[PDB]
RNA sequence: AGGGUGAAAAGAACCCCCAUCGGGGAGUGAAAAGAACAUGAAACCGUAAGCUCUCAAGCAGUGGGAGGGGGACCAGACC
RNA sequence: CGGUAGGGGAGCGUUCCGUGUUAGGGAGAAACGCGUGCGUGAGCCGCGUUGGACGAAGCGGAAGCGAGAAUGUCGGCUUG
């Protein structure tokens, strides 16, 4: 089927008492960083927000240790977003009898770690061949083992996807 | 002195852009101090 | 068979190997060999020539509005009142007529000039919106409208022969 | 018997936001100002159906002229139409624009024509 | 502006600046080794000196100009019994800064000054 | 000054483009010798 | 760097085969020179004879054009900056259009011998504004015309040219010179037919 | 002012991250519908992929459409 | 066969009632999302890797029956 079933661990915390936009600065700094990298900036940083974004990350690092068998050295952090949570408001005085709104901004992050040698096989046998090779080696086999074959991340990467559609090489 | 208009979506993300870039330079200081802690040759620093 | 097995070996065993779903069989076809030349000729197709038409193009007058047609064309024109899908009609008012070795100019039309064609669809076109609006004057009016159009096909250009002809020869 | 307004509200909105697909900003999003662009619209569009027929002639026009002034050092758009007409030839603008650009040997020879008679 | 003002504000007013600086001096030599802020630390240097060199000599002259800057007595007693022996033959510079990880509650650099 | 200026639609009438010349305004257009008479526009063959 | 890792190699290559695929089915480029009205290829494609004519990209390339010298000696300077303009804009061929640059380069020498009639040497006036006030500037034709001569020729062809993005494209296709001699001649310039009766001024 | 997890609490044993909250697996279930839980529009906040903006003056559209991309079966069309 | 104030003619849709405990509907209803479909338009007809139980057409009836403006109003969310 897809990607993402392959190479996918996602993980969200919910309700993080981080507003959204501290959050966000913190977290566009990691996208698409090795895991070691992102671990020891993530420790030195000056912010806050940092600290809960690590414990969120060592955890989605640990579950595809623990669940889905990944090694932590080849895991980046491939999808990563901040989206608002439930607000809580609150009322203050001001000067003159009039009133004003705090609002106590909370937050889900969703933290997408993707390992990268999964489909190395079919990855770099694919990168091996010349564009005319690989349409003579894809001559041989059923539409089963081009499905196979083909359904790595090579299509994405190297944006052959509309081509190979039109090579009549597929069916949708 | 008040805001005449609201603040039109794009240029408010370019703002608040600029604000997010300075964690990009935070993100490179953070990144060579923990490369010179990893080394444990630094005289002039200490951690515990 | 193929597909049910190396997905039922990347479903239980995680971490797919490039043995398992290609073996060891397939070499592929050698690059200078027929049979990769029929497989590359298959999935990438060599442009093939194109079909034959008569050097030829008229200049005819329908709906008095004046079209440019070259044989085994099709145009969008007026509706023909009484023309049905399937009807061989000819038009008589050609005011042009081009080939590569002549050209003949009527004055104003070709004589005995004949443009074969068949009606090949009655058509309404795209819908057009007719928007009447007066600012402040609270009226805006909403009107569709759809134009119909006769799709028609030219067949051949004949009859001139005998006309005069001008060139350029230096 | 108690009658909420329902969905008869929000699919005229939403087949008017349908409209207006690509626009620029609050253009897009805001109900109430995708209505006024909305209308905008479909009025500029009507305009310029109309503006259309006058800006292709004019082109057309334009093109006739460069593509005459080539030949004779005094000949003009205006005599070249002037002697079409004396000549009894029916083409009009569009045609004499696109075989200029497309066939213009052809012009070359009409011209010839008309040179030939007013002799 | 200041061109060549130097001296070391703290963000204190002069009363507090100094009796801060007293204090922390008082500290350094009691324990030896301190944890502070940047700033506070590069400031404390000169009185640090100030207080060894002034040891240096043992006059009674000096040790009633250490007294009245030093807290506690005892520190300074201290003080004219050891510096002869530790620093007898290095000529100033005693303090070593070594700055570490920032504080957790401002983001304030901090800093370790050695009595060296 | 006694004299006054000339504001909105007066202004138009004293400034809007006339031909006052004789010859200019007696003109026409071309006269062309009529045309010999068309065929039919599209016959149906049967 | 540019990485020569086969991952990069890959789609380079891939990137020439769907180019190739595309350059080959795409109906091909007649240019416009004795372009007889249609070729069988064309015929199968969409209708160009039914639709206004609307120049694609191969044709305006900048590499093309022609080139144009103007000798300013003894012209009279508006007379000819119509002319030029006219070129420059394209005006004088069959495949004109509003919207795209057709035009030529021309090459306009001796810009000090530009010649103006009547009073106009000494009472036409070149003003510029800095945009403070009090901040207006000007000068005489002649006091211009000794300082820097170009800009005469300059101020004059580019009030004539379409104002706006194309405008300005345009008006960097002028070229001038004050001497008698221009470094151009690698491009070959043809020189530019003027029509006018009064563009040359006897003394 | 604050209504609607499921038919039934069967309200998630056990392992992992783990100071708790929160999460990922496993297990329950027709479905996770996972307790802030049923359909879930808009504003608003983002993330990814396609084309594109840093000599430019503009109620932001419209008629013309350069160049580039996409899903077709009336492949001359549509987006 | 331009059109404001304004008058007349012809229609569309919403919820409900009669026909009706209708036709149809866990072989997926309402709704929600889509359309190279059809209307002068209000809209209709078709479609769904959404949704989870209702409910058309026709021929009629009734109204808490159509919103962009009320410094309207209540919630939600921005800007600064
Ligand atoms: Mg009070
Ligand atoms: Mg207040
Ligand atoms: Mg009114
Ligand atoms: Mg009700
Ligand atoms: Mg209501
Ligand atoms: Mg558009
Ligand atoms: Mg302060
Ligand atoms: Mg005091
Ligand atoms: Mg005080
Ligand atoms: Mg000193
Ligand atoms: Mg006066
Ligand atoms: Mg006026
Ligand atoms: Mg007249
Ligand atoms: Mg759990
Ligand atoms: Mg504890
Ligand atoms: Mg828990
Ligand atoms: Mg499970
Ligand atoms: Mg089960
Ligand atoms: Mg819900
Ligand atoms: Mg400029
Ligand atoms: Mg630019
Ligand atoms: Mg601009
Ligand atoms: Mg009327
Ligand atoms: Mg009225
Ligand atoms: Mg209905
Ligand atoms: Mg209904
Ligand atoms: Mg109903
Ligand atoms: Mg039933
Ligand atoms: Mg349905
Ligand atoms: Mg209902
Ligand atoms: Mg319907
Ligand atoms: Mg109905
Ligand atoms: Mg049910
Ligand atoms: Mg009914
Ligand atoms: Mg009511
Ligand atoms: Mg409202
Ligand atoms: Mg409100
Ligand atoms: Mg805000």
């Amino acid at each position: 089927p897809e990607p993402g079933k392959c190479d996918e661990i996602t993980t969200r915390g919910y309700s993080i008492s981080m507003s959204v936009d501290k959050a966000r600065r913190v977290i566009d700094q990691i996208r698409g960083r090795s895991y070691a990298e992102t671990l020891m900036i993530l420790e030195l940083m000056p912010y806050r927000a940092c600290y809960p974004i690590f414990k969120l990350i060592y955890s989605a690092a640990a579950n595809a240790s623990h669940n889905k068998q990944f090694n932590k050295a080849n895991l980046i952090i491939s999808k990563a977003e901040v989206n608002k949570g439930i607000t809580l408001k609150k009322v203050k005085p001001r000067a003159r009898g009039r009133s004003y709104m705090i609002k106590r901004p909370t937050c889900h992050i969703t933290i997408v770690l993707r390992d990268i040698t999964h489909f190395d096989s079919y990855d770099k046998f694919l990168e091996s061949l010349t564009p005319k090779k690989l349409i003579a080696l894809l001559g041989l086999m059923s539409t089963g083992r081009r499905r196979e074959l083909l359904c790595g991340r090579f299509r994405e990467n190297h944006k052959i996807k509309s081509f190979l559609y039109k090579i009549a090489l597929f069916k949708r | 002195a008040v805001p005449k208009k609201r603040t039109s979506i794009y240029k408010k993300r370019i703002r608040k852009n600029i604000w997010k870039k300075k964690g990009y330079w935070a993100a490179l200081k953070a990144f060579s101090l923990a490369k010179s802690l990893s080394t444990g040759n630094s005289k002039s620093f200490f951690v515990r | 068979l193929k597909a049910e097995f190396e997905e039922f070996q990347r479903p239980p065993n995680q971490k797919p190997q490039l043995s398992d779903v290609l073996p060891d069989d397939f070499q592929a076809p050698e690059p200078g060999t027929p049979e990769y030349n029929d497989i590359i000729n298959q999935f990438l197709p060599k442009k093939g020539p194109p079909p034959p038409r008569e050097e030829i193009f008229a200049v005819v007058v329908i709906g008095s509005r004046q079209y440019i047609v070259i044989p085994g064309r099709w145009i969008y024109t007026q509706r023909l009142k009484g023309a049905t899908v399937n009807d061989k009609i000819v038009l008589n008012k050609v005011l042009l007529v081009g080939t590569k070795a002549s050209t003949y100019i009527g004055t104003p039309i070709v004589t005995n000039a004949a443009v074969h064609a068949v009606v090949e669809e009655q058509l309404l076109d795209d819908k057009v919106i007719v928007f009447k609006y007066k600012k402040k004057k609270n009226y805006r009016r909403n009107i569709g409208h759809r134009q119909p159009i006769t799709r028609i096909k030219i067949t051949g250009i004949t009859g001139y022969e005998d006309y005069p002809a001008s060139t350029l020869e230096a | 018997t108690r009658v909420k307004r329902g969905y008869i509200a929000r699919r005229r909105r939403k087949k008017i936001r349908f409209f207006a697909s690509s626009f620029r900003g609050a253009h897009s999003r805001l109900t109430r100002t995708i209505a006024q662009q909305k209308i905008r619209a479909l009025v500029s569009a009507h305009r310029d159906r109309d503006r259309q027929k006058r800006d292709f002639r004019r082109l057309w026009i334009t093109r006739i002229n460069a593509a005459i002034r080539e030949r004779g050092v005094y000949y003009n758009y205006s005599k070249f139409i002037h002697d079409l007409y004396k000549r009894q030839l029916l083409l009009n603008r569009k045609i004499l624009a696109q075989i200029a650009i497309l066939n213009p040997n052809c012009i070359y020879m009409i011209y010839n024509e008309i040179i030939k008679k007013e002799d | 502006m200041k061109h060549g003002r130097k001296i070391h504000r703290l963000s204190r007013p002069a009363d507090q600046r100094r009796a801060l600086l007293r204090g922390l001096t008082t500290q350094l030599l009691k324990h030896g080794r301190i944890k502070t802020t940047r700033a506070k630390a590069s400031a404390m240097r000169k009185y640090v000196d100030k207080m060894i060199t002034l040891a240096k000599e043992g006059s009674l002259h000096k040790r009633r100009q250490a007294l009245g800057f030093i807290y506690e007595k005892q520190i300074v007693h201290a003080l004219f019994a050891e510096v002869p022996e530790r620093y007898g033959d290095r000529n100033g510079g005693y303090t070593r800064i070594i700055r570490t990880l920032p504080r957790r509650g401002d983001n304030a650099p901090m800093a370790y000054i050695e009595l060296v | 000054s006694s004299r006054p200026q000339k504001k909105g639609t007066a202004h138009h009438m004293k400034t809007r483009p006339k031909k006052t010349a004789r010859w200019d305004i007696k003109r026409g257009p071309a006269v062309y010798p009529p045309l010999p008479p068309l065929p039919a526009e599209w016959t149906i063959v049967s | 760097r540019k990485s020569t890792s086969a991952s990069t190699k890959c789609t380079e290559e891939w990137r020439q085969l769907k180019e190739a695929v595309k350059k080959e089915f795409a109906i091909p480029h007649v240019p416009l020179d004795q372009r007889w009205m249609f070729t069988l290829e064309e015929a199968t494609g969409p209708d160009i004879w039914n639709t206004t004519w609307y120049p694609k990209s191969a044709d305006h390339v900048p590499t093309d054009k022609k080139w144009y010298v103007v000798d300013a000696t003894d012209l009279i300077l508006g007379r000819m900056a119509s002319t030029i303009a006219i070129h420059i804009r394209g005006k004088n061929l069959a495949s004109y259009t509003p919207s795209v640059d057709m035009g030529a380069f021309v090459i306009v020498v001796n810009a000090d011998k530009v010649a103006v009639s009547g009073k106009k040497r000494t009472q036409k006036l070149y003003r510029r504004h800095s945009g403070r006030p009090g901040g207006l500037k000007e000068e005489t034709f002649d006091q211009l015309q000794k300082r820097i001569p170009e800009r005469i020729i300059e101020h004059a062809v580019r009030g004539m040219l379409p104002k706006g993005r194309l405008g300005r494209y345009l008006f960097n296709h002028l070229k001038v010179y004050k001497g008698a001699e221009h470094p151009h001649q690698a491009q070959q310039p043809i020189d530019l037919p003027l029509r006018d009766k009064r563009i040359r001024v006897e003394k």
